[PDB]
């Protein structure tokens, strides 16, 4: 039987907040860093310096630790979560490193990106899962758990498989992407005061309630 | 209080128009180019063509989630961040003990191109993946279907059935039991072992557990959000050399302890 | 240009000057409500002087995210967790066409990887649940199925399908009346007439829908939750 | 998928300052120092680069001779830093730094020796 | 130089002479491969002895798990010649 | 209508005084 | 050198600056005021020039953050009792020229020691790819480094060229000779952090959280001055060279 509550809440005017603590476990996001304000952070979640996360994304944190690092950016609909445990045995954090650019839309679970990547938008990235320093994924590949994306190289397809080798140009490109993204952010973090006036007018939405 | 207390009240009345005259000022000379922020407009649960949403008491809703129309969600299910269940041309039934994790839609459709038109059926203990798409199909219980799958009308995912990641299954396929799927267009990857169909279970029941606290810490008051923000912020760190000096012993508050079922040991 | 970035600049430092005063004169009076978590979204959302144009007709869902420079027309709709970005580049949509739930439309964030092209959305335009359009280019009464990807420079022609799942590479050209899918996306086969008549009722159809919701969303707020919210022990 | 983890995956064993023993994973290419801080048999926090310059034998290890065999010989640095390190300022035949010593697929079954914590958290 | 193992072949011949002079044990099937109860002639009584005869040669003490997966003599003489509390 | 914690009008009317202090002091020297 | 780095770096920062002040008044009042043969300025010499080239080597041979840091001083305080040794009005006005930019000095760069300690500054080698992280912080480090090496127009140029003015004065030769040498090596050994702030790359980073606002406004103002204060030092000069004449008359 679908026994409903009279008293849970259809609306709610504060919408959805953005930093979810979850125990002692609380989102810690750096001074300089760019968060969408619909973006959910929630337990143990470590954004750092000049990284950047957009519109629509959620991190979960409440099984293991994610991490964005540094000038790293996780772009619109990404959805970043960790489990306990990894089938490789090794330890089954989300480890996002320094310069690495997660394609929007992309979802990772339990998998580690070493610096300096380019994940395609639309990919999926699996428990366990590694991608190796100085590597691309294209658009809409599918990383199954435990797989790993060797250094050096264009991969790619539903499940990834090896395309070619990147030169060294195409390697140097990455940290300017990444670079040219936080830059981007830039101009939308400068868009907001630390503070709201929204509560001016939940203020006189009362007052007008009585 | 008192006359001390009037005169600063009324002093700091001042402030307050002086400091929003000055915020009007700085909004003209912007060029009035800044839209401003406003209420909330999101409904969690909405009505549509006089259908009412029923939510069980015990169901964990986001309040990111959007919940709209004929949609009826069991006891112990789980709508997580960013989800969409609208039930608005037809009807969309989740049971008991179901997660639909992060960013997913789930839709209906009023009438197919062929065959008969049938409602989203979500049956229990069903895990359905972050950022999946299920439309028009069924799920029967104790189903799995993977992160960023996308189910077309006329799919039907039988009971301990698993869709992998990532697959696009194509209307009016039939997982059969104990089959794992995968690939775009889906098709028959292996057999399921038993490890996953208790893989399967296990999922379930650990989601009802995080569901547990995510609902806790999202329906916390004003009053209580900031009693837990003194809180966490008076225990973040520790000197228990002092304290053995002083002869005392801090203890978490329990309002900062979560429960065992959630934790990785 | 460089003026209005510094008069825009200038009005911001005069506005967070006003924001702390009236933050110190509440403070004065014990209030701390200015300290609640409120959620900063905004559905139309401007990047200095690039805002979004939308039609009095067509529906936003309030959680629905428009940034930039982005053009709606009229009996266009724009679902739930939709996210249209039109920063580094433009982003037009025409009249009649629905972005389902969770669609994401955004153009290049950088030119790094080439000049930024714009996303061009025709009339009676059908884009599934969750697709992504990367800087391509949609004419008038196509289908977009759910989940697929169009990437940069693509082309999809006047009554052209791409089935869902889709991944269409860059540049790829789809010609009218032809159904590609697959990853990558190729030819599969050619469209019937049926399938144009439901395209177009499909069209027709979600404006429908859209008014509908339209509706229903411009409700005023129900003050019973917010006291329910309010008084909460 | 062709490439995967377990590829590189190096079977290892940790006997701690208790003396029970341990099953340990570790990639091949990275230190035995990570793979001791995946599971916290040494502290991350008390090392936390793989440099000879950022090294206080707060990654030292034990290792016997059978294995001494298959690994590089200590450099100079390394055994001036064992050496400092010592209590009793006596170098340890059996001593590596564990920030210098790279797993291999040759190192498969190694046993590692780890001892007691020394002190690192300069006040 | 101070070392924290015991050589290899000097525990092979410690482990040698102690499987040896528990009686029961003729010194002619004692090979550094062989195993005490198939080729030895030890029971389960007579196969915990030895390995305790180990841990009093030795000075420490094995930890059970282990103290099991010491079968042979290869099994001893691979445990006992890695574990630094031998002596 | 009034504010109530007495020990804030206190620091309020001392921070008051401060300024005004400073102020004179600066005034007169 | 071992009492700096044991201690909490506060501790360290406060017996860095404070007590140094407090006891050459005292030896300023004790002997200067006094009287005896040159056996004391003998002493100092001699225990300058052990000190210059002790802690120039000792330096040299530092991984650690605060061990450097105590050797530097042990070599400036050489740099310093050379002044006393001279024993001349100009003597005591560079002496305590030289103890105040060697505190201003010190408190700059123990401000940025205890900025990194929250994130618990231990190396040299942790502060790899600081001029990425934090390019300001750098700045600010490597500007505070090249005024230890004594490079002009930085404020600890006064100290080097006091040393060498005293000893072609004083008519020494080998103080020059140990002068120049301590010097290159410490310009070497500061330079080291700049080169690994600056120069490396390495593949672990660290990040360091912003520092408060005290320290911040401190090390600003003492970097300013730091940069500036040979464009209008007259002050100093002047109240330096008071305080050296208050002593005997
Ligand atoms: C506690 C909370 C629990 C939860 O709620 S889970 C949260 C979200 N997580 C998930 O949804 C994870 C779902 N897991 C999976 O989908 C996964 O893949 C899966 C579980 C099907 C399969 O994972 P496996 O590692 O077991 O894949 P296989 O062993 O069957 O490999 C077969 C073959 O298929 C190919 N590969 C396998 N997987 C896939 C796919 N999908 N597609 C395409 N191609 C593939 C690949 O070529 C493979 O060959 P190799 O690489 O040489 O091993
Ligand atoms: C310092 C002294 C203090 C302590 C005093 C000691 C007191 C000891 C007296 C009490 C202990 C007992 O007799 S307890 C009684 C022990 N007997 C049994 O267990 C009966 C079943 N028999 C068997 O299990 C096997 O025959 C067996 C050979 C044992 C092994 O098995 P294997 O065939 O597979 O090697
Ligand atoms: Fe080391
Ligand atoms: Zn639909």
């Amino acid at each position: 039987q679908v026994t409903p509550s009279p008293d849970r809440v259809k609306w709610d005017y504060r919408g959805q907040r953005q930093i979810i603590p979850l125990g002692q476990w609380l989102p810690k996001v750096a001074v300089d860093a760019y968060v969408a304000p619909n973006v959910v952070l929630a337990g143990q979640v470590t954004v750092w310096d000049g990284s950047s996360v957009w519109n629509g994304a959620v991190l979960r944190g409440d099984l293991n630790k994610i991490t964005v690092g540094f000038c790293s950016n996780v772009q619109e609909r990404c959805v970043v979560h960790a489990a306990w445990s990894s089938p490789t045995g090794l330890p089954a954090q989300t480890l996002i490193d320094r310069y690495v650019t997660v394609g929007a839309y992309s979802l990772l679970r339990s998998c580690t990106i070493e610096p300096e990547c380019i994940i395609g938008q639309h990919s999926i990235l699996m428990e366990g899962s590694l991608v190796e320093t100085r590597s691309i994924l294209e658009a809409g590949s599918v990383l199954p758990p435990g797989r790993r994306i060797p250094s050096g190289e264009l991969w790619g397809g539903n499940p990834a498989r090896f395309i070619r080798t990147l030169t060294n140009e195409e390697t140097l490109e990455i940290p300017k992407l990444a670079v040219a993204i936080n830059h981007l952010s830039g101009d939308y973090f400068s868009e907001f005061l630390p503070y709201s006036t929204i509560y001016l007018e939940v203020e006189k939405f009362k007052k007008s309630l009585g | 209080m008192g006359t001390l207390g009037r005169a600063i009240y009324t002093v700091g009345n001042w402030i307050r128009g002086t400091g929003q005259a000055l915020d009007r000022v700085g909004s003209l000379l912007q060029g009035s180019h800044r839209i401003e922020e406003h209420l909330s407009r999101h409904r969690t649960l909405m009505n549509v063509f006089d259908k009412s949403p029923l939510v069980d008491k015990d169901v964990f809703v986001a309040p990111s989630a959007s919940v709209i129309g004929d949609v009826q969600i069991g006891k112990g299910s789980s709508i997580w961040y960013g989800c969409v269940l609208r039930g608005d041309v037809n009807n969309i039934s989740v049971g008991s003990g179901t997660n639909i994790q992060d960013n997913t839609l789930v839709h209906v459709a009023k009438t197919n191109i062929s065959g008969k038109v049938l409602p989203t059926l979500i049956g229990d203990n069903v895990t359905v993946g972050h950022s999946a798409v299920i439309h028009g199909c069924t799920v029967e219980d104790d189903a799995f279907v993977g992160m960023g799958a996308t189910l077309l009308d006329g799919v039907v995912v039988e009971k301990h059935a698993m869709v992998a990641a990532g697959s696009l299954v194509k209307q009016n396929t039939r997982i059969p039991s104990g089959e794992v799927w995968g690939g775009n267009p889906a098709k028959f990857m292996r057999k399921l072992t038993d490890e996953e169909i208790v893989y399967i279970s296990q999922s379930a029941k650990n989601y009802i557990n995080l569901a547990q606290i995510h609902a806790s810490e999202n329906s916390k008051s004003f009053e209580q959000i900031e009693v837990e923000r003194a809180l966490r912020k008076k225990y973040a760190r520790k000197d228990e050399d002092y304290d053995s000096m002083l002869g005392i012993t801090r203890e978490t508050p329990p309002e900062l302890i979560l429960p065992d079922n959630v934790l990785p040991g | 240009g460089t003026l209005g970035r510094a008069f825009y600049s200038v009005g911001f430092w005069i506005r967070e000057t006003g924001q702390a005063l009236d933050r110190l004169g509440c403070r004065l009076q014990g209030k701390n409500y200015f300290r609640e978590q409120l959620s900063r979204h905004r559905t139309l959302m401007n990047v200095f002087d690039k805002a979004p144009i939308v039609d009095k007709e067509a529906f936003v869902a309030p959680s629905a995210s428009v940034i930039g420079d982005v053009h709606i027309g009229r009996g266009s709709s724009i679902w739930y967790g939709c996210v249209l970005r039109g920063d580094v580049n433009t982003v037009s949509v025409g009249s009649g066409t629905n972005i389902q739930d969770n669609s994401l439309v955004h153009v290049a964030k950088s030119n790094l990887s080439g000049k930024v092209h714009p996303t061009i959305i025709g009339d009676n335009v059908t884009i599934g649940h969750s697709a992504v359009l990367h800087g391509c280019t949609v004419e008038d009464e196509t289908f977009i199925g759910m989940g697929a990807t169009l990437l940069d420079g693509v082309v999809v022609e006047k009554h052209g399908m791409v089935a869902a799942g889709a991944l269409v590479r860059q540049n790829t050209r789809i010609p009218s009346g032809e159904v590609w899918g697959g990853n990558p996306a190729r030819f599969l086969r050619k469209l019937t007439d049926e399938e144009i008549a439901f395209i177009s009722q499909s069209a027709t159809n979600y404006s429908n829908l859209a008014q509908a919701h339209a509706a229903e969303n411009a409700k005023p707020l129900n003050v019973i939750e917010f006291e329910k919210v309010l008084r909460k022990k | 998928g062709s490439k995967k983890v377990s590829d590189r995956i190096v079977k290892l064993s940790a006997i701690d300052p208790d003396g029970y023993k341990q099953d340990i994973i570790g990639l091949s290419g990275q230190t035995l120092l990570r793979a001791l801080t995946h599971t916290g048999l040494i502290d991350p926090a008390s090392h936390r680069l793989d440099d000879i310059e950022a090294c206080s034998a707060e990654c030292e290890v034990q290792i016997a001779e059978e294995w001494l065999e298959k690994l590089p010989p200590r450099t100079y640095d390394e055994e001036y830093v064992l050496k400092r390190s010592s209590r009793s300022r006596i170098l340890n035949k059996h001593s590596r730094l564990g920030c210098q010593v790279v797993l291999t697929q040759e190192l498969q079954g190694m046993v590692v020796a780890v001892p007691e914590a020394k002190p690192w958290d300069i006040p | 130089v101070r070392g924290s193992f015991l050589d290899k072949s000097e525990v092979t011949d410690r482990v040698l002479s102690v499987v040896k002079n528990f009686q029961k044990v003729d010194p002619s099937k004692v090979t550094p491969k062989a195993n005490f109860q198939n080729d030895l002639g030890l029971d389960s009584l007579d196969s915990v002895e030895v390995v305790m005869a180990l841990e009093e040669e030795f000075g420490f003490e094995i930890p059970d798990n282990e103290a099991d997966k010491i079968q042979s003599i290869d099994l001893a003489v691979d445990f006992i010649a890695s574990h630094p509390q031998a002596k | 209508k009034v504010s109530e914690d007495k020990n804030r009008n206190y620091a309020v009317v001392a921070g008051v005084v401060a300024i005004v202090g400073s102020i004179g002091w600066y005034l007169k020297a | 050198p071992d009492i700096y780095e044991g201690s909490p770096t506060p501790v360290t920062a406060f017996l860095s600056i404070a007590p140094k002040i407090s006891i050459f008044a005292n030896i300023l009042r004790v002997f200067i005021y006094g009287s005896y043969g040159a056996t004391l300025q003998q002493i100092f010499f001699f225990c300058s020039i052990a000190s210059m080239i002790l802690g120039a080597l000792a330096a040299m041979a530092q991984t650690k953050v605060k061990r450097l840091l105590a050797y530097s001083s042990i070599g400036h305080v050489g740099y310093i009792c050379i002044g006393f040794s001279c024993g001349t009005i100009e003597g005591i006005q560079s002496l305590l020229i030289g103890i105040f930019i060697y505190a201003l000095m010190t408190m700059d760069a123990f401000a940025i020691v205890l900025a990194l300690r929250q994130t618990r500054v231990k190396y040299i080698a942790d502060l790899g790819a600081l001029a990425k992280t934090n390019p300001i912080l750098a700045i600010t480090f490597s500007i505070t480094m090249f005024s230890y090496a004594g490079i002009p127009p930085l404020a600890g140029f006064c100290s080097k060229f006091y040393l060498f003015f005293a000893a072609l004065g004083c008519g020494a030769y080998f103080l020059a000779l140990v002068g120049v040498v301590t010097s290159v090596i410490g310009c070497f050994y500061y330079i080291r952090l700049v080169k690994r702030m600056f120069f490396d790359t390495p593949r672990t980073w660290i990040l360091y959280e912003p520092m408060d606002r005290n320290k911040s406004l401190l090390l600003a103002m003492t970097s300013f001055f730091i940069t500036l204060f040979l464009l209008y030092p007259s002050p100093l000069f002047s109240v330096t060279h008071q305080m050296a004449l208050s002593l005997y008359l």
